[PDB]
């Protein structure tokens, strides 16, 4: 028996008096340095509480392990897919994943920034979901080396991850850049950019895609770490919110914005475009249509109006960032396949279907792009026996490749359909190369952010094989490289061939 | 000679392993900062191994330094034995009479080549980070892209050589 | 309508003919190259190490080359510099629970969902007709609430150590350990809530408590130790030690268990232990994985052992007088209780508990020298 | 902080005493009508408790739910389903529900019938264990009504399946064979022989079905349905094992087991082989030879084998089911297609190539069964504006259709391939009409228990479009018929289709 | 190997190519034809509701006709026969929580792990240590433990009605009821078992209490009562109302929240509140749907009400005679505590609130005229 209502309390009856939970001391402040003020008072957008925030996450886990353990595991999905995307999907996951990892980092420093209760709150549940994220991504591998049709590389790109260029440049826009700066100029990066114009639309996109090329894992975990994502554009929305009524933002947001969009930019948009188009049978849409509607129109236009109200303007170097777009995936990826023998990866040449798929979608293409890869595969790229890597090609044409020393990006500057700048200095006994204006303006006032040594620095008079012997660039076996020309399942290139091919890295700066 | 080990790597251990004063390690851990480290550097002759040559010189000045000073010291004294915080407020306060950007960036840079843990104590070191990069950052960003980039080649001194 | 490739007959037809005749790589054990601290890799082992993109030259990271991208003036993404312990690799921790997201928020919901039913149960049940009004009035309401933003400055703390930590298994230990304190704080305010609801008269405000612990007496100290450990230490692991292995393993352990666990129960007030079994559980919790950082791994490191306990003894020393102090305060609190409700044997007792506990959980794996009556004499001369 | 190592107790611990909880008093005996005693002492396999109980089946359900909820629902799965499956899950899953629900109650009954706490736990788990499986069958019409290719019968088979003449049998084998007689009896009936003997493999092989078929629903919960199905098992053993060493056991147990035996192949063998072979599309086995290694062999060969040492004989009436197996499910499905306006689900003839399959595995096939097929299909059998229904062709050619008193399966002697056993007895004012041996001791020796209504004495003198508006045959346009004689997606006949034939149902036993 | 018609190019190519141009109904929902007890049609009823196979002659089944195979002599497999209960649709009955199997081991699982993860803390914690030994060793051991035989019981009383239930809805309710008391008796079981492991020398034999319990003075009437319930009643209605809404209401809530819940904390005990709580929980959660049912259904039926009443307040007074024994027994219980743990005014005022809830929700609801003041003297006539 007994008598009262049953009753309880939920999130939002505790959260209303979370705002009170901070207390005045002389020291109550953040811990890193910062041009700006983030307003106590402000206040979040969700009104969680550890517990319920616990709880609503826990069902999604629910859901998705269910699939992934159960029917999608009897239906041997994790077999099923494309070969290209079984490749693609060890650099999609991982790469994402480190993106994941350095946010838990990253709010964790916003959260110390922010003054106001309600604000470090708000932060503190991404921290939750990056922590979640992190171990999403890893999942994904998880699955694709259990269960798939090649798990070297999937098992451990952790380590594997750093034989190649793409790395490096991944760590710029998805690790330090997240965490090493202004905590506003981090967040930029984070949640304004990296979240709200690239990460957002990318994993529905690679769910697009995913699925379009028989893989059904990624589309579970990607589409359960989307629900989270909406929380995360708040925060970012709550950072310049937070900031927006203090002198010093005037003075600043802006250029921060403006070094965080082109940090951003100058990745993803040959990176994004080659792994969709390069890495996958089945196509969904040509990137330079993707491109446009994300970055143009969806962030660069709605997204960021939203944020006017606020004295946030569009980035200064939209318009070059458009200019440069075009060619930036095609450009890339002669250089990724060149370079494939320091991948964690398999890639193929583009099949006759591909290349009237690019012409058609990018005229002029093949006149380029298309001949050079019919010259590499009669020269025997795809072949061990051939004593071939396209490398070789480019030291018979004087086409050398440069490391960006702020962004990480390669570029071929004498080979390049787009944009073709190259700057080159000497400071203080060091030599540096830029490709681009802002990057540039970037080390000029600020040398000492950028001192990252290149893989042609690091491996200068290295043989090939021994740096990938070193790093574990190895299958199970013990001789077949992980990384491949042709994503064929034989005539699979050993260590052997890569030591008889006798490739010994230069540092091309050091021709000037 | 390989990436994680190699001949200049095991050259420095050995070189390390000499130290057996807090004294001497910490002058040598000072004196390769100011060699080897920062865009200021005297020499790149150790840019592949430096990073990781570094961490093993400051494991040494760490033990020496918890073996020979006194708990309070510890906390608040910097290996060479000058009061931390003492040294913390005078930086603090020469980077806050900057006059420019390039004063500025100077007294930063030289603050962490000079006494970087375990020179400095870190609680004392990071709250030098914070208020060292506050005004550096300030000074900075103000008006960051008015100077064309021909000027801002000869600011900064490069060697144009495209 | 959208054509799936794995279940397109066409387009699957086109993946099953590119597919190899079996798996290009037999070895399907994603994480295998990581050392296993158990007999075989768990799961929570192979989705979190490694996670973090540390270089060698960092402790035990397998990566190479400076950051990317540093902070103006040169300080690196995460480096040496952020904390005086040394170590031979970052990567040994090992949570002994193996917790990683999916069971942390698995559990913490299980929480949630019962805490909700056992509320709903106790309000239809009337439990609440035999709780004491003067203990449920003034002792939940201002000083267990005070107690409140004791659990948030110490979650709190844990900020700098979220961006500082040095491994992914080092991060998501932290993180869980301050999330379990925000979540404890939360819970304190809904008990309050729920008395509100239930009690007519009752204010669920917090302006009550925070004035008690703001401007009060009997948390002074404690509050003046919550403000330093939070802001004034920028070691993250200096934060973490502190906080776990001195601070709150005393007076956290003292508050919760000795006084509000011990004395609720003679007030007819099954309530507030119903939210101190969640938060003795997390304690318990995350005892494990502070003993097993700073001591397994960080103490007992086969080659700074002797370094970092020196740091640790010190960081016991320099933490222990003002945690001394937090508890001489709390002292005060016994008299203002009804006439009756202790006496000075029993509260001498509970302080022994605490104390003993320390020594043998924390103290002594450091090799830190306390003298229990000492600190149990110090802390008895506050009692009025 | 801690003194004492973290300590717990599990199922296990506190099973221990288990059995201690019951106690003596002089009415703690069994509320229910028993010719056995079963032992006090008795002990049971699983050593569970309520708690872990629940644990165990809260992780199979997130799986199952999980699977359903997300990657089968993206991969829309509840309809990528051959039709003729589709309406084959309206019967299997409502059907098997009627046998899980009655099967709360049967070991409810048992619970009550042990005296020893440990049989009483055993039997309870099975109580909780069957009310799982009702939700579950339950849950699959649920699924394929809410996104399947035809929801009418999946949506409505509680009120629809009164209708006809096959769920009559249903409930004798799997309602009340389950709850009506001696507990022991009822135990052979549930346990010993409808799980150990049918249900646990068909389960399964409902699975393998399914699956060939494209559905991918089913799998996900009879998989997680069968992980329940040792511990029943189980219980049935220990039903034996209670009540062995008492007198009345060499008196009773084996008529109770061959009546059991008897009673639930009567209606699975003709039932089981026509739901698979007539119900898909794509074929798994034949189920001459599934039948055979099911009751033959797994059961009555190694699984009676186990029960030897308790006095437990095989059933004296084996070779007799064997003996009208062969064309048994044939024969039926004759029955029910001709019938079909009285299903709530949609039947097909066989195609081409399945009459091809059918003569290839049942020689003989073709000239009996495939010749009336192609003269019903040439009446018109499918065409609404043919005004012909296959039960026409019978009364046309004197072949009178009966249902069997007792097991409720209706037979056709004069037609028949199988047994054309035909027993007519009038008694007290009313005809009684058996099929075998059997079936014919149980009403002469036991008439009160067998007073079934059948379909001709209920529905005598009405015509058959009142019937099936009266019981809620149609569609939601109040028009359309839920059962059809084939499964396009045109054509679909209408209440007044079926009007217009005044087809008034005769009561068979008034020619004699 | 085996090829799935969903993924198989050839054999979805066939599937797809027979399929329909949209679905043949647009009705795709089941159960549409139940009538919906809230707003709209819930998961609970859809996959509840009239699974029971109930021809029209069993008040509210949709099937006709008797049933297949009867008992020897005739008794149907179902039937009205088996309740003097009527009604004018078996149906009716909504579980308030409507829980299905899905949520109901749902919610249990949580409570089981979060149990061991409570019982790890308590241990780590050195909780016991406060514990007086007498009412561990005395209370807990023999009397508390002899409780787990009155719930263990009360569980068997449910076997008949698991069988005779005569509907889906009112079956898993039933169902449910049952499985939380073998719940609870086992839950008693595993404090027993803990503090066998803690504690040095506690024996978690269940000897002592089961002699307590089948010889003591104590427990006596309550075992009559129980072996009544149980064993003399053949209605399952019966059954499940008086042991619901008479017996257990008053005794049960007595022993649980106005004895060991109430003073279990004044000895240091926050072990037994643990599991009580558990206790209190299940049954505030059956009351609802014991209440729906007896009441809202069978009390409240259009047709019945009045016949009904009749019939629950004859069982009322049936069993309120044998509850006031089994209450006046257990008076006897008080006289064995230590001098000072409780007085006559906190036992009278803890019955009448016990009686006043029993008159509250199940005594008024049927009309039947319960005196709070003779019941509550009729029991205090076993304490002096
Ligand atoms: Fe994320
Ligand atoms: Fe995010
Ligand atoms: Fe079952
Ligand atoms: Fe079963
Ligand atoms: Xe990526
Ligand atoms: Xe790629
Ligand atoms: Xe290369
Ligand atoms: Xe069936
Ligand atoms: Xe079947
Ligand atoms: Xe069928």
């Amino acid at each position: 028996a007994a008598n009262r209502a049953p009753t309880s309390v939920n999130a939002q009856e505790v959260h209303r008096w979370l705002q009170s939970f901070n207390w005045d001391f002389k020291n109550n402040r953040t811990k890193y340095a910062t041009k700006y003020k983030m307003a106590n008072e402000t206040k979040e957008q969700f009104k969680l509480i550890a517990k319920e925030y616990a709880r609503m996450e826990a069902v999604k886990d629910e859901r998705q392990f269910g699939s992934l353990q159960d029917a999608l595991t009897r239906l041997n999905a994790g077999v099923r897919v494309h070969p290209k995307w079984n490749e693609t999907m060890k650099v999609v996951s991982n790469f994402l994943e480190v993106g994941e990892y350095n946010a838990i980092a990253a709010t964790g420093m916003l959260w110390d920034s922010a003054q106001a209760a309600e604000q470090k709150n708000g932060y503190l549940a991404q921290v939750l979901d990056e922590i979640r994220h992190t171990h999403q991504c890893a999942y994904v591998n998880y699955y694709f080396a259990k269960n798939g049709q090649d798990p070297a590389g999937h098992n451990d790109a952790r380590r594997t991850r750093t034989i190649g260029p793409l790395w490096k440049g991944m760590k710029r826009v998805f690790s330090d850049g997240f965490i090493s700066g202004d905590a506003v100029e981090c967040s930029l990066n984070l949640q304004l950019v990296g979240e709200a114009c690239f990460t957002n639309p990318l994993i529905v996109a690679v769910t697009e895609w995913a699925a379009a090329n028989g893989d059904e894992i990624t589309p579970t975990v990607f589409l359960s770490i989307e629900t989270d994502e909406l929380r995360h554009m708040a925060n970012g929305y709550q950072t310049v919110v937070s900031i927006a009524n203090d002198p010093a933002s005037a003075k600043y947001l802006n250029t921060d914005l403006n070094n965080a969009f082109w940090t951003q930019q100058k990745y993803f948009t040959p990176v994004l475009g080659m792994l969709f188009e390069y890495g996958s049978k089945f196509k969904v849409e040509p990137w330079v249509k993707t491109w446009d509607r994300w970055v143009y129109e969806d962030w660069g236009g709605i997204w960021i109006g939203r944020l006017g109200k606020y004295g946030v303007e569009s980035p200064r170097s939209l318009k070059d960032a458009k200019q440069d777009a075009y060619w930036a995936h095609h450009d890339l990826y002669l250089l990724a396949y060149a370079l494939w023998p320091t991948g964690f990866f398999r890639l193929a040449l583009p099949d006759q279907e591909e290349m009237e798929w690019f012409e058609a979608n990018y005229p002029g293409w093949y006149d380029h792009y298309g001949k050079i890869y019919e010259e590499w595969r009669a020269r025997g790229c795809e072949d061990p026996s051939s004593g071939f890597i396209p490398l070789m090609w480019f030291i018979e044409n004087n086409h050398p490749i440069y490391i960006d020393r702020v962004s990480q990006v390669p570029f071929c500057p004498s080979l390049a359909k787009g944009a073709s700048t190259l700057r080159v200095h000497e400071y203080n006994g060091e030599m540096h190369t830029f490709s681009d204006q802002w990057g540039e303006r970037m080390w000029l006032a600020e040398p000492e952010r950028y001192e990252c040594q290149n893989i042609f620095e690091q491996y200068e008079g290295r043989e090939l094989s021994e740096v990938i012997a070193e790093l574990h660039g190895l299958r199970s076996d013990g001789k077949t490289l992980i990384a491949q020309p042709h994503v064929r399942g034989d005539k699979l290139w050993t260590l052997d061939d890569i030591k008889r091919l006798n490739c010994v890295f230069k540092n091309p700066v050091k021709a000037f | 000679l390989g990436i994680h080990s190699n001949d200049t790597r095991d050259a420095w251990v050995n070189k390390i392993a000499q130290l057996n004063t807090l004294e001497k390690a910490a002058e040598m851990l000072k004196q390769f900062r100011m060699d080897h480290t920062t865009p200021f550097r005297n020499s790149y002759e150790l840019d592949n191994d430096y990073l990781w040559i570094e961490a093993k010189l400051e494991e040494k000045v760490a033990v020496l330094k918890a073996r020979a000073f006194n708990e309070v010291d510890f906390r608040h004294k910097t290996a060479f034995g000058e009061d931390a915080k003492s040294v913390l407020d005078g930086t603090v306060a020469k980077m806050n009479a900057a006059k420019d950007k390039w004063e500025a960036e100077k007294i930063h840079i030289g603050f962490r080549q000079a006494y970087k843990p375990p020179i400095m104590p870190v609680n004392y070191f990071l709250d030098g980070e914070r208020q060292l990069g506050t005004r550096l950052m300030e000074l900075r960003n103000l008006n960051y892209y008015d100077t064309p980039l021909e000027e801002l080649r000869k600011q900064r001194g490069v060697r144009v050589v495209h | 309508e959208r054509r799936r490739g794995l279940t397109d007959p066409e387009m699957a037809a086109v993946i099953l003919k590119a597919l190899p005749e079996a798996p290009l790589d037999g070895n399907n054990k994603m994480g295998y190259f990581v050392t296993p601290r158990w007999k075989r890799l768990t799961e929570y082992e192979a989705l979190t190490v490694y996670a973090q993109p540390n270089a060698d030259w960092i402790a035990g990271g397998l990566d190479w080359g400076d950051w990317t991208q540093k902070f103006h003036g040169g300080r690196p993404s995460w480096g040496n510099e952020t904390t005086e312990l040394r170590t031979v690799d970052w990567f040994k921790h090992r949570d002994p629970l193996r917790r990683w997201h999916a069971p942390y928020v698995k559990d913490k919901a299980e929480e949630w969902r019962y805490t909700d039913r056992f509320l709903q149960g106790y309000s239809a049940d009337g439990q609440i007709r035999a709780m004491n009004p003067t203990w449920r009035d003034e002792f939940i309401n201002r000083y267990w609430g005070a107690f409140l933003f004791n659990e948030y400055g110490l979650f709190n703390a844990h900020s700098q150590g979220a961006r500082e930590a040095l491994s992914d298994v080092t991060r998501v230990s932290l993180a869980f350990w301050g999330f379990d304190k925000i979540d404890i704080a939360q819970m304190i305010q809904l008990e309050r809530g729920f008395l509100a609801k239930i009690v007519p008269g009752f204010d669920e405000s917090t302006a009550v408590p925070k004035a008690e612990w703001t401007n009060g007496e009997v948390y002074k100290s404690a509050r003046l130790a919550v403000e330093g450990l939070w802001q004034e230490v920028f070691d993250w692991n200096e934060s973490a030690f502190s906080v776990h292995a001195v601070y709150d393993a005393l007076f956290g352990q003292f508050v919760r268990r000795e006084f509000f666990q011990r004395l609720a129960p003679r007030f007819g007030d099954n309530l507030t232990p119903f939210f101190i079994n969640q938060a003795q559980t997390y304690f318990q919790i995350a005892k494990q994985g502070v003993q097993d950082l700073y001591y397994n791994c960080l103490g007992d490191d086969p080659e700074f052992s002797d370094y970092n306990r020196t740091v640790m003894r010190n960081w016991t020393g320099k933490w222990l007088e003002p945690t001394i102090a937090a508890l001489r305060d709390f002292m005060g609190l016994f008299a203002k209780l009804p006439a009756g409700t202790t006496d000075k044997e029993e509260i001498t007792a509970s302080l022994y508990r605490v104390v003993d506990d320390w020594i043998e959980d924390y103290a002594s794996r450091i090799d830190f020298k306390a003298d229990r009556d000492q600190i149990v004499k110090a802390v008895l001369a506050g009692l009025k």
